[PDB]
Parts: C-alpha cells; sequence; structure tokens
RNA sequence: AGGACCGAACCGACUAAUGAAAAAUUAGCGGAUGACUUGUGGCUGGGGGUGAAAGGCCAAUCAAACCGGGAGAUAGCU
RNA sequence: GCUCGCCGGAAGACCAAGGGUUCCUGUCCAACGUUAAUCGGGGCAGGGUGAGUCGACCCCUAAGGCGAGGCCGAAAGGCGUAGUCGAUGGGAAACAGGUUAAUAUUCCUGUACUUGGUGUUACUGCGAAGGGGGGACGGAGAAGGCUAUGUUGGCCGGGCGACGGUUGUCCCGGUUUAAGCGUGUAGGCUGGUUUUCCAGGCAAAUCCGGAAAAUCAAGGCUGAGGCGUGAUGACGAGGCACUACGGUGCUGAAGCAACAAAUGCCCUGCUUCCAGGAAAAGCCUCUAAGCAUCAGGUAACAUCAAAUCGUACCCCAAACCGACACGGUGGUCAGGUAGAGAAUACCAAGGCGCUUGAGAGAACUCGGGUGAAGGAACUAGGCAAAAUGGUGCCGUAACUUCGGGAGAAGGCACGCUGAUAUGUAGGUGAGGUCCCUCGCGGAUGGAGCUGAAAUCAGUCGAAGAUACCAGCUGGCUGCAACUGUUUAUUAAAAACACAGCACUGUGCAAACACGAAAGUGGACGUAUACGGUGUGACGCCUCCCGGUGCCGGAAGGUUAAUU
C-alpha cells in the first residue's frame, strides 16, 4: 500500500529547507523560535 | 461539407464531421507561430475562476492580423489553415513586398484571391477600408470599434455585421446579436462574411470529444449538497429554489449589464 | 603556478594498504592521504618538488568518514582525499 | 476507422472464502489507443482549496486539516 | 561436496529514486536474528569508491518561482517589467579486452575521439544585446530494408559408453571479436546554378522573403545495415606446469555458411486523420556600430587543457515507503521447446528452498481431489462449485438506429505414420552466363537452405483443441442510451458525467470568478463566442401568469440622507 510518505530529497528542501524557510517572515520567525528552543537541527538541510 | 459518420461503433454514431478538402494539409507558417501555454481556467492566484476549462489538445497560437495595417500593398491569398485556435479558418496571404500574415479567411476566399486594405481598396471580399469608405448596407467582418485597435466584432465562423447607417462621425452596425451599435465612422472593417459557416453543423457526437476541445463537464448544482451549490440537498430530486448561479445571482434572466461608460453608443439592444 | 607554503601543507601522508602497496609494485603509482581542498594540479606538484620525481597523472577521491559508536555515543570520522600519483616510467620512490 | 472486439503487461476492485497486512489473500472479475495510464517537477490552503458531486479528498485525521497560543474556555453533568 | 526441489517477462541481471558503509577481510556471539548458531545486513578492528569522453556541475530554456525600478496595499505584504532561477526536455567527445577479497566505459593493455586555448606559417573582412535559418517536435496505420538474437549445417577439439544397441544420418562442447576511420548502400526529402531588381524581416544586410530572366536535368542534404580496415592482435573449448586446494603462470584448435528473425534501428521517415501537435541555446548564416592594413576570422601543424563533486553496496527489496529481517515502488535487459503471444507449461544463464525443528496421522478448522442413485429438491438468491473453453469449415432467429444482434444458437474435423511431393505451395537465394553510366550496380539463372495448409491411405488409444491454457447458453422484463466517473478503508448503482436539447445572461475594459487593490483568469477568444441553469443519445412528442421570482412600465400614493 503507496503509503504517505514518499521521500525525494529536492523536494524536501524546496519545502522545508534552510533557504526556503529564510526566504518567507514566517519561516524567518520559525527558526527564530527553533534557535530560541535550543534546537541541533535548525532545518531539514543536512 | 457536413458529413454524418456511419455507426461502427456507439460515439461514433451520431458524430457529424465537418470537412473542408481546401485547408493546407501540412506544417503551418512557422515564423507566425508561437507559443501557448494552458491554463486550466485558473488565475494568477492559482485558483480556479472559470470552471470547466482543462486538458484538451495542445495548440500553438496562429499569429493572425486583425490590424490590417498594410495599406496600398495588394497581397494574394497563398492558402487557407486550420486554426486550432478559433471557430474560423485563417488564410496565408502573401504581400507584393514579400511579407506574409494570417488573417480571417472570408467567404469565398480562396488560393490565388487578390486582396487589398487601405482607403482606395476595391469594394471586394476580403478587402479593408475605413467604415466611411464602405458603402452603407454592406456586410463586413472583422469590425474595429476603436480606430488603429484591430477588429473585435464578427470574427466568429459564420458572423457578419450590417452597416445600417452612417450619421456623421458615427455609422451605425446591426451586430450579429441583434444589438444595434455606433461605431466611429474611421473604424476599419473587412468586407463580407467570415468564412467557415458551416461550423455550427458539426456535432462532437460523444463525451470525448467535448474533453479534446479543452472542456472539463459540468456538474448540476441540483446534484450538488446544499453547502456546494444554492440548488444542493434534497433527499431524491428536489428543486424548491429560484435559479441562480453558484454564487447565488438570479440566472434565468436577470440582466447583469452594468457598463454605463459605454452605454452612450448602444443604440438599441438585442432581442 | 602553486606557492611553496601552498604545496607543503598539501600532502598528509602516504596511505599503507595492500592495494596501495600493490600499486606501488606493479602500476608505479602512490597513494597518498592529501588535504581535502587540494586539487589534482596542486597535489601533482607538491609530488614532484617535495619528493623530486615526474608525475604522469594523478587519480584522486574523497573517502567517506566511518560513523562509530564509543559505548553509547554515536561520532562520525572524519572525510579524508586519497590520490593516486602515478609516477613515469623508471621513477623510483623511496 | 474506432471513448470498436478477445486478451497479458499496466490501471482498477464486482463475487468468494480466508491479521502476514491499521483494508491484505487466494480463486475467479472490469477496463486495457483512451473522457487511458505512469515517472519527474510545478500550482491551488482551511469557511479555504479541489471535487464526472460521495459531504468525497486535502499526510492512517474532515459537515470545516494539523501545530502552537487565548486556556486552568465553560461543564446547573459524571 | 553429491543428490532433490522452486523461480526463470523472475524469486535473474543493470540503474534511477530513497537509504548511507549495509560492500570486502579478519575476528567475537552478551544483546539483536521469532529456535540453535561456529553464521549474519549483529558487535569490534582494518580495508575499499581512481573519469577530458558515464552522471552531476556547466550552456539553454518549459510549467512555475524570485524579481531592480514599477503599480497596488493600515503594517506585514500582493502583482509584475527588465532580468534572474527552474528538468521531467535541447546542448562536444570511448570502445573492446585484462585485472581486485572488495572499483572500473574511472586502473592496466591496445586502438580512438572532442573543444578549448596558446604559438605558427598560410591567408585576409572581422565584428551583436540585432536579422534570418536551424534546432523544432501530434495520434494512428502500413509496409519494405535491416540488425540484436536464435536454429541448422559445415568446421575444430574431445568422446566410443555402469543396462540391450551405439565408428555413425552417432554423442558433448566451442565456433566470439567493439568504438573509431573509410566506403555512402536499401531507402527518404528537395529541382539546381548564375544574373538582375524590390514599399518586407524595428536600422543595415552579399542572408532570408518576394518578383523577374537565363541555363543545366543532375544538384545537394539525409540515411539503417552491409563490406573493408580496427585485428600477424585480443578472446577462445579445454590441455599443461605449480599448488597457502582459494587459485596462479604458461599455452591455445577452429573461429565459416545458410535460414529464421524483433516490439530494437533506417523512421524526428512515409501514408493518413483531426483533436492540428514546447521553448531557448549550442550550430549555420547576415550584416550594424566599430576597427582599418592591427586585431579578429579558417588552414593545417605543434604544444598545453579539460578543474570540481558523484562512483562501494541494496534498489519489486531483510538495505527504500510500510513501528518489524512485515503490501507499495519508475526505467533498461528479454535465451530454448511448444504457442498467436511479454499468456501458459517445462527449462537455460543466473538466483533461491522463504531463520524454529522432530513426530503423530483424533475431533474440528483451512486449501484441494473423487464420489452410487437423484440433479436446485439447497438457499433470501444456483451463493459456491460443476460446466463451457482452441483453430478451421458449415450454419445461425426475433428485433434493428441497417452498423448490429452474432462467437447468436447448433454442428463437423482435429493425434501419429506413409504417400501425393526420398520436402509440395510459397519464402529465401550461391555459383555460372550476359549487360554496364563500374558499384554495396542491373538482368538471367536456379544450387543449397527453409517451409506451412490440404487430400488420400494406414495406424494406436476409453479418450488426439489429450497437460497448463481456454466463452456457459437461451427466453421474458424494470432502470440507465452508450465508453466513462464515484463514497482511499462495509454502498459501483437506477447515483455523477456524457453527446444532444432548451432557457437565460453577456457588444468586449464582456458577463462571471479570484483578489481592501493592483492585477489575473474568461481569452491573445468576440455572439457559429463565452458564462450560468435545467434536461440528458435516437424516435414520437412536450391548460394555468392568481401565488413567489424575473423582465418592462412609470401616471398616482408612500418614501432616505439633505434642506
Amino acid at each position: 500500500m503507496k503509503r504517505t510518505f514518499q521521500p525525494s530529497v529536492l523536494k524536501r528542501n524546496r519545502s522545508h529547507g534552510f533557504r526556503a524557510r529564510m526566504a518567507t517572515k514566517n519561516g524567518r520567525q520559525v527558526l527564530a523560535r527553533r534557535r530560541a528552543k535550543g534546537r541541533a537541527r535548525l532545518t531539514v538541510s543536512k | 461539407a457536413v458529413v454524418k459518420c456511419k455507426p461502427t461503433s456507439p460515439g461514433r454514431r451520431h458524430v457529424v464531421k465537418v470537412v473542408n478538402p481546401e485547408l493546407h494539409k501540412g506544417k503551418p507558417f512557422a515564423p507566425l507561430l508561437e507559443k501557448n501555454s494552458k491554463s486550466g481556467g485558473r488565475n494568477n492566484n492559482g485558483r480556479i475562476t472559470t470552471r470547466h476549462i482543462g486538458g484538451g489538445h495542445k495548440q500553438a497560437y496562429r499569429i493572425v492580423d486583425f490590424k490590417r495595417n498594410k495599406d496600398g500593398i495588394p497581397a494574394v491569398v497563398e492558402r487557407l489553415e486550420y486554426d486550432p485556435n478559433r471557430s474560423a479558418n485563417i488564410a496565408l496571404v502573401l504581400y507584393k513586398d514579400g511579407e506574409r500574415r494570417y488573417i480571417l479567411a472570408p467567404k469565398g476566399l480562396k488560393a490565388g484571391d487578390q486582396i487589398q486594405s487601405g482607403v482606395d481598396a476595391a469594394i471586394k471580399p476580403g478587402n479593408t477600408l475605413p467604415m466611411r469608405n464602405i458603402p452603407v448596407g454592406s456586410t463586413v467582418h472583422n469590425v474595429e470599434m476603436k480606430p488603429g485597435k484591430g477588429g473585435q466584432l464578427a470574427r466568429s465562423a459564420g458572423t457578419y455585421v450590417q452597416i445600417v447607417a452612417r450619421d456623421g462621425a458615427y455609422v451605425t452596425l446591426r451586430l450579429r446579436s441583434g444589438e444595434m451599435r455606433k461605431v466611429e465612422a474611421d473604424c476599419r472593417a473587412t468586407l463580407g462574411e467570415v468564412g467557415n459557416a458551416e461550423h455550427m453543423l458539426r456535432v462532437l457526437g460523444k463525451a470525448g470529444a467535448a474533453r479534446w476541445r479543452g472542456v472539463r463537464p459540468t456538474v448540476r448544482g441540483t446534484a450538488m449538497n446544499p453547502v456546494d451549490h444554492p440548488h444542493g440537498g434534497g433527499e431524491g430530486r428536489n428543486f424548491g429554489k429560484h435559479p441562480v448561479t453558484p454564487w447565488g445571482v438570479q440566472t434565468k434572466g436577470k440582466k447583469t449589464r452594468s457598463n454605463k461608460r459605454t452605454d452612450k453608443f448602444i443604440v438599441r439592444r438585442r432581442s | 603556478m602553486i606557492r611553496e607554503e601552498r604545496l607543503l601543507k598539501v600532502l598528509r601522508a602516504p596511505h599503507v594498504s595492500e592495494k596501495a602497496s600493490t600499486a606501488m609494485e606493479k602500476s608505479n603509482t602512490i597513494v597518498l592521504k592529501v588535504a581535502k581542498d587540494a586539487t589534482k594540479a596542486e597535489i601533482k606538484a607538491a609530488v614532484q618538488k617535495l619528493f623530486e620525481v615526474e608525475v604522469e597523472v594523478v587519480n584522486t577521491l574523497v573517502v567517506k568518514g566511518k560513523v562509530k559508536r564509543h559505548g553509547q555515543r554515536i561520532g562520525r570520522r572524519s572525510d579524508w582525499k586519497k590520490a593516486y600519483v602515478t609516477l613515469k616510467e623508471g621513477q623510483n620512490l623511496d
């Protein structure tokens, strides 16, 4: 059965990666929040 | 000519082709072509703005000349061509100076016919001249509304406009709808009827044909649930409401012209 | 023209292994560990100056670091660049 | 020629009996040059999308997704 | 190790995606592995991924994204021009053999190619953000020419049979060889060459386009395959020396022909159809500003250059998505016998026996087999099973929109052997002989090779479409015309859609829709068009305006802000 997650690296990056996040204000905010939290992996970026 | 297809399958039974042999069997004039990608009836916001558009065959855009400005140079008609972008047929013409253009093919036109734009040009089919120069009572097509703009009225397969009157700086056109309309007399117009007049006799004959013409299916409001359309819901087949668009506006009869800027030009509305 | 200083920095070590040995013996090709940033030309230059030996050609590759586990904690070894440097016929290297 | 016919791949899911499986199995079954199917990428965002329309589908979630917040909502009820 | 069994259009081989060391070696067996484990995709250590020509990067663009200014918007921000990004598409170049425990079009051996500079001598119009060409394109169909590949014969090497026969019309194996360079064929496209002029191609153009005129019927472009060379080489069945029983080193025969033949190539072709079928660069060409006897261009030749990143391994799976060593997953390769076939059966190459076994042979459950007599009596219902099942030929009703219905129904023939005919009809096609504008040419010729289908005669069996495979049929009737679509996961239908029909709106800055707006879709469309609504092929058809809507009217009554 075709399950929901069907990985594709480029797609992932474009969607969720650092640059995408940077591009918008909300993305930036998210990043900031993550930083505040103390996340080790700030984004999906490898 | 129209051709009723033999019923060798259902979905072919009710098909009627409109088969013109005089069209060019060949690749079109490639310099006048350009790309034309499909919308899916969706705007820049990405939302569907006009339902039921989608798919259909890839099509190039033939760059048709509706402005028709080669004044004084006589052109000769090379060939008639199928245009997928319109109900009419187009005609590749060749000016004496070596330029080619596509034009709407008018009714009588065929390969070898000479045509001409300009004030001086002969009042014959396919020739183009300002409506002050065109005799009253004549049938014209590809009619400009603003001088210099390009033909906007009567472009469709078997349409034409009657010049009913010329009163000073304006002329009154009897448009195909039945609307009588004032138009500046310096606006250009092509003599005769536009070509492909048996276009309306064609019958698609199956669902697939429609699809091929980029038309997705249309669901009836009454078949929906109330959350979707004003007509929706009802156990079994109900419909106890005045017909309306998907956005609640009356559909059987309610007029929607709001343009107060061009009310002056409309001599009489259609009926 | 590569700088002397740069050249010195380029070459990290000789690589000892069976394959390397074989290369040395049969094909006259030495297997070096080099700086990850070191391009082929630079490597060649280094070889020529620092080992005093004519170079035919340099093939490089990047070796990826193995992931290991020291007790409970996970940790990755570093990536590093390997270079097969083929010396010209008759060139004997100390 | 054909939204033509019989039929593998491929797409589906009418009948049947039966956790390996949070929808499968085996045996049969429908379509199979088309309104077909499929890979890659793209676009449409929550009273919003998309919908050959079943209130279907929108990350195992849908008569209004998920995450966080108002928030210790309110609970004549247990 | 020897048997046995299973897959073989896969359960084999090679990739993409995704994973990220799972690869190979040594070593260890606590845990992990549904048991044991000496084994492992487990633990620990070490090793392993080699590129000018494969892929990325790179040049070019599609959908789309971002977007200087700009337009718009309380703010945030939205849209968008110039531009700049974006492959899933276009763009230079490598093949064969050998090798590692583990890499190879990457190493080695041989033999190649490419496009850049730099320098040269030789020549002499070069030059783009511009012009033109080209690139550059659909579906279906039909062949014909080919090859991959296979079969048989020849050849070469080996064999003479654990049991009757087996020196022959006998048995086993092999019989392979690339890119490149040269040739330019089957075949496809197009008339060429020169001269003159011209409101066209944002300017110019010697280019393209258009007009004339002259003269020659062959000119050019394209093109699989073959042949030649590449190759006195490589590979080569197996023999022979050493042996850490893993292998290593030497050696090496023949290496042809015919027939069959793709869904691959010629073919981005041809024919045909309507639904009318990307873009931009590379590439070719034309000039402008310019420079002017300099640069630049093409000419060969020399030299230098091609960086960087990926390359292990899994990849229909025990390594990816499914919590698991548990269904899903795009592309490429496609041997034999039978067969229409990529179906099916048995096999090859290759890969596996599915990580608990051992007994026993109760009830009951699951999955199968057979069944006296009866044959739907079962049951809500013939549910399920049983049956039908192929090719050819004969034959086939109502009704019909004249296509259908129809594979209607129903029947007959079917193996093997011989003969017709030591193998026919056909297919292919070598020598020889003749012609010739000379070649991959044309004629004639028929050797050899291959080879159905039939008829007649015999013959075996209970049974010849013998297995696997492979329609059940007919009669009346509701609904929906039809093919389609639908509740992912209890509903596939009579529901939705549909061609068709009707009403209605909409004159273009269209109606309408998404947007505080700018704008965008509608549409680069223009009433034979577009939107909405209902109905739903085809046929025969299809009173009431009082109520509620809509349309038109505006005499009077009533009536807002305002005053």
